[PDB]
């Protein structure tokens, strides 16, 4: 009956930059917790 | 152009405000009365002429 979701917010704002050291900050905190999600989908979501 | 100009930041941040258009259908559903007004109008003429 639980299911844990993460706001596209939390990632990137327009999917991030390469060349963003504060995208960068963020993409490594969600590669942290991207395993953590209970989403089935959420490695697609994360590949994406 | 813009000096820091990242062509897929602008253009989407632009698109997301400019993607609000809902006008063709309505025009379209306008249009599609006047087209059975025209076919009406000739269907009264043919009974009188």
């Amino acid at each position: 009956v639980v299911t844990t979701v993460i706001d596209d917010s939390s990632y990137p704002k327009d999917g991030g930059s390469v060349t963003s050291l504060e995208n960068l900050w963020d993409f490594f905190i969600l590669a942290l917790a991207l395993p953590l999600t209970t989403d089935p989908c959420a490695p697609v979501k994360a590949f994406m | 152009y813009p000096p820091d100009l990242v062509t897929n930041v602008w253009y989407a941040d632009a698109i997301y405000p400019m993607y609000a258009d809902t006008e063709v259908f309505s025009n379209l559903q306008r249009d599609m009365i006047t087209c059975e007004a025209v076919q009406t109008l000739v269907t009264l003429v043919a009974q009188i002429s």
